[PDB]
Protein backbone atom coordinates (compact mmCIF):
# COMPACT_ATOMS: atom_id res chain seq x y z
CA UNK A 1 0.00 0.00 0.00
CA UNK A 2 1.44 3.11 -1.08
CA UNK A 3 0.81 6.42 1.11
CA UNK A 4 1.28 10.27 0.84
CA UNK A 5 2.96 12.74 3.38
CA UNK A 6 2.34 16.56 3.04
CA UNK A 7 6.24 17.84 1.89
CA UNK A 8 4.58 21.56 1.66
CA UNK A 9 2.82 24.19 0.11
CA UNK A 10 3.24 25.26 -3.49
CA UNK A 11 4.18 28.66 -3.84
CA UNK A 12 7.10 31.13 -5.77
CA UNK A 13 9.99 31.86 -3.78
CA UNK A 14 11.83 35.00 -3.95
CA UNK A 15 15.74 34.62 -4.06
CA UNK A 16 15.25 30.99 -4.70
CA UNK A 17 18.75 29.35 -5.96
CA UNK A 18 19.09 30.05 -9.73
CA UNK A 19 20.59 27.20 -11.95
CA UNK A 20 20.35 24.70 -14.79
CA UNK A 21 21.05 25.46 -18.32
CA UNK A 22 18.15 25.28 -21.46
CA UNK A 23 18.89 23.09 -24.12
CA UNK A 24 17.31 22.39 -27.23
CA UNK A 25 16.73 18.84 -28.36
CA UNK A 26 15.15 16.63 -30.75
CA UNK A 27 13.44 14.21 -29.24
CA UNK A 28 10.96 11.42 -29.89
CA UNK A 29 7.72 10.25 -27.90
CA UNK A 30 7.04 6.26 -27.70
CA UNK A 31 3.95 4.81 -27.06
CA UNK A 32 5.44 3.29 -23.66
CA UNK A 33 5.91 7.32 -22.19
CA UNK A 34 9.26 6.82 -23.31
CA UNK A 35 11.51 9.89 -24.78
CA UNK A 36 14.57 9.45 -26.73
CA UNK A 37 17.26 11.62 -28.24
CA UNK A 38 16.62 12.00 -32.10
CA UNK A 39 20.02 12.22 -34.18
CA UNK B 1 -7.03 11.81 4.92
CA UNK B 2 -5.33 14.53 3.89
CA UNK B 3 -6.92 16.77 1.60
CA UNK B 4 -5.06 20.20 2.28
CA UNK B 5 -3.72 21.70 -1.43
CA UNK B 6 0.33 21.66 -1.53
CA UNK B 7 3.25 18.77 -2.81
CA UNK B 8 3.40 15.89 -1.51
CA UNK B 9 5.46 12.69 -0.98
CA UNK B 10 4.41 9.33 -2.48
CA UNK B 11 5.84 5.99 -0.22
CA UNK B 12 5.71 2.58 0.10
CA UNK B 13 6.64 0.27 2.69
CA UNK B 14 6.85 -2.73 0.00
CA UNK B 15 10.50 -2.02 -0.21
CA UNK B 16 13.38 -1.57 2.79
CA UNK B 17 12.37 0.82 5.16
CA UNK B 18 10.03 3.53 3.89
CA UNK B 19 11.33 4.16 0.58
CA UNK B 20 10.05 7.52 -1.54
CA UNK B 21 8.89 6.55 -4.94
CA UNK B 22 8.10 9.77 -6.26
CA UNK B 23 5.85 13.06 -5.28
CA UNK B 24 2.10 14.92 -6.27
CA UNK B 25 0.14 17.88 -6.17
CA UNK B 26 -3.08 18.13 -4.26
CA UNK B 27 -5.10 20.65 -5.72
CA UNK B 28 -8.84 21.05 -5.87
CA UNK B 29 -9.24 17.56 -4.05
CA UNK B 30 -7.39 15.71 -6.98
CA UNK B 31 -3.70 14.19 -6.20
CA UNK B 32 -1.99 14.49 -9.74
CA UNK B 33 0.98 12.51 -9.84
CA UNK B 34 3.32 10.61 -12.93
CA UNK B 35 2.34 7.18 -14.09
CA UNK B 36 5.48 5.92 -13.50
CA UNK B 37 5.35 6.40 -9.42
CA UNK B 38 1.96 4.37 -8.84
CA UNK B 39 1.58 2.16 -11.28
CA UNK B 40 -1.96 3.04 -11.41
CA UNK B 41 -1.99 1.81 -8.24
CA UNK B 42 -4.82 2.80 -4.90
CA UNK B 43 -2.50 5.53 -2.34
CA UNK B 44 -3.04 5.77 1.43
CA UNK B 45 -3.70 8.99 2.88
CA UNK B 46 -3.60 8.71 6.55
CA UNK B 47 -6.99 6.32 7.13
CA UNK B 48 -8.35 7.30 4.07
CA UNK B 49 -8.18 5.47 0.26
CA UNK B 50 -7.39 7.29 -2.96
CA UNK B 51 -8.49 5.63 -6.18
CA UNK B 52 -7.46 6.51 -10.03
CA UNK B 53 -9.67 8.46 -11.67
CA UNK B 54 -7.98 9.08 -14.73
CA UNK B 55 -4.03 7.96 -16.42
CA UNK B 56 -2.27 7.48 -19.72
CA UNK B 57 0.99 5.49 -19.94
CA UNK B 58 1.88 7.93 -22.71
CA UNK B 59 1.66 11.00 -21.56
CA UNK B 60 2.80 9.08 -17.98
CA UNK B 61 0.45 10.73 -15.94
CA UNK B 62 -2.27 10.11 -13.10
CA UNK B 63 -4.95 11.56 -11.41
CA UNK B 64 -6.98 10.80 -7.76
CA UNK B 65 -10.08 11.39 -6.87
CA UNK B 66 -11.03 13.55 -9.43
CA UNK B 67 -10.61 14.83 -13.29
CA UNK B 68 -7.06 16.33 -13.90
CA UNK B 69 -7.50 20.15 -12.37
CA UNK B 70 -4.10 21.24 -13.61
CA UNK B 71 -3.97 23.52 -16.91
CA UNK B 72 -1.31 26.53 -16.80
CA UNK B 73 1.50 26.33 -19.25
CA UNK B 74 4.90 27.75 -19.43
CA UNK B 75 4.60 31.21 -21.34
CA UNK B 76 7.53 29.81 -23.72
CA UNK B 77 9.87 33.02 -22.56
CA UNK B 78 9.83 33.44 -18.42
CA UNK B 79 11.89 31.72 -15.83
CA UNK B 80 10.22 29.04 -13.74
CA UNK B 81 10.95 26.80 -10.63
CA UNK B 82 11.21 23.49 -9.85
CA UNK B 83 9.64 23.07 -6.50
CA UNK B 84 11.77 20.06 -5.52
CA UNK B 85 10.95 17.46 -2.94
CA UNK B 86 14.20 15.22 -3.07
CA UNK B 87 13.54 11.39 -1.02
CA UNK B 88 14.68 12.35 3.03
CA UNK B 89 15.14 15.93 2.50
CA UNK B 90 13.31 19.38 2.52
CA UNK B 91 11.28 20.66 0.09
CA UNK B 92 13.49 23.23 -2.17
CA UNK B 93 12.65 25.62 -5.16
CA UNK B 94 14.67 25.76 -7.78
CA UNK B 95 15.08 28.57 -10.30
CA UNK B 96 15.38 28.19 -14.32
CA UNK B 97 15.10 28.88 -17.84
CA UNK B 98 13.37 26.13 -19.04
CA UNK B 99 14.88 24.89 -22.70
CA UNK B 100 13.00 23.11 -25.48
CA UNK B 101 12.14 19.60 -26.14
CA UNK B 102 11.27 19.28 -30.13
CA UNK B 103 9.10 16.90 -31.67
CA UNK B 104 7.44 16.14 -34.56
CA UNK B 105 3.77 16.53 -33.24
CA UNK B 106 5.24 20.36 -31.48
CA UNK B 107 7.44 21.65 -28.61
CA UNK B 108 7.78 21.05 -24.65
CA UNK B 109 9.39 22.67 -22.32
CA UNK B 110 12.18 21.09 -20.60
CA UNK B 111 14.17 21.74 -17.36
CA UNK B 112 18.17 20.35 -17.02
CA UNK B 113 17.56 19.54 -13.45
CA UNK B 114 18.91 16.04 -11.96
CA UNK B 115 17.59 14.89 -9.07
CA UNK B 116 16.98 11.17 -7.75
CA UNK B 117 14.89 9.11 -9.28
CA UNK B 118 12.17 9.22 -6.23
CA UNK B 119 11.50 13.09 -7.02
CA UNK B 120 9.76 12.21 -9.92
CA UNK B 121 6.33 14.04 -9.91
CA UNK B 122 7.30 16.87 -8.04
CA UNK B 123 5.88 20.51 -9.37
CA UNK B 124 7.10 23.16 -12.07
CA UNK B 125 5.56 26.56 -11.35
CA UNK B 126 5.38 29.67 -12.92
CA UNK B 127 5.49 33.53 -11.02
CA UNK B 128 1.47 33.12 -10.08
CA UNK B 129 2.41 29.94 -8.05
CA UNK B 130 0.60 28.14 -10.85
CA UNK B 131 1.65 24.29 -11.21
CA UNK B 132 2.42 24.20 -15.32
CA UNK B 133 3.41 20.95 -15.54
CA UNK B 134 5.67 17.92 -13.39
CA UNK B 135 9.23 16.53 -13.21
CA UNK B 136 10.41 13.65 -13.68
CA UNK B 137 9.69 12.17 -17.60
CA UNK B 138 13.12 12.86 -20.11
CA UNK B 139 16.29 12.14 -21.05
CA UNK B 140 19.93 11.29 -20.79
CA UNK B 141 21.87 13.49 -22.98
CA UNK B 142 25.45 13.17 -24.38
CA UNK B 143 27.54 14.78 -20.89
CA UNK B 144 25.09 11.99 -18.68
CA UNK B 145 22.84 14.58 -17.68
CA UNK B 146 19.12 14.93 -17.05
CA UNK B 147 16.47 16.81 -19.09
CA UNK B 148 13.02 16.30 -17.74
CA UNK B 149 10.17 17.62 -19.96
CA UNK B 150 7.63 19.94 -18.25
CA UNK B 151 4.72 17.56 -18.15
CA UNK B 152 1.03 18.71 -18.36
CA UNK B 153 -2.55 17.11 -18.32
CA UNK B 154 -5.48 18.24 -20.22
CA UNK B 155 -8.50 19.86 -17.53
CA UNK B 156 -11.53 18.33 -19.57
N1 LIG C 1 18.56 11.59 -12.64
C1 LIG C 1 18.15 10.23 -12.30
C2 LIG C 1 16.97 9.74 -13.18
C3 LIG C 1 15.67 10.48 -12.90
C4 LIG C 1 14.46 9.97 -13.35
C5 LIG C 1 13.30 10.69 -13.10
C6 LIG C 1 13.37 11.87 -12.40
C7 LIG C 1 14.61 12.31 -11.98
N2 LIG C 1 15.75 11.64 -12.22
C8 LIG C 1 16.81 8.22 -12.89
C9 LIG C 1 16.79 7.54 -14.26
C10 LIG C 1 17.66 8.36 -15.09
C11 LIG C 1 17.38 9.79 -14.67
Amino acid sequence: DMYIERAGDITWEKDAEVTGNSPRLDVALDESGDFSLVE
Amino acid sequence: GETTDGVYRVMTRRLLGSTQVGVGVMQEGVFHTMWHVTKGAALRSGEGRLDPYWGDVKQDLVSYCGPWKLDAAWDGLSEVQLLAVPPGERAKNIQTLPGIFKTKDGDIGAVALDYPAGTSGSPILDKCGRVIGLYGNGVVIKNGSYVSAITQGKRE
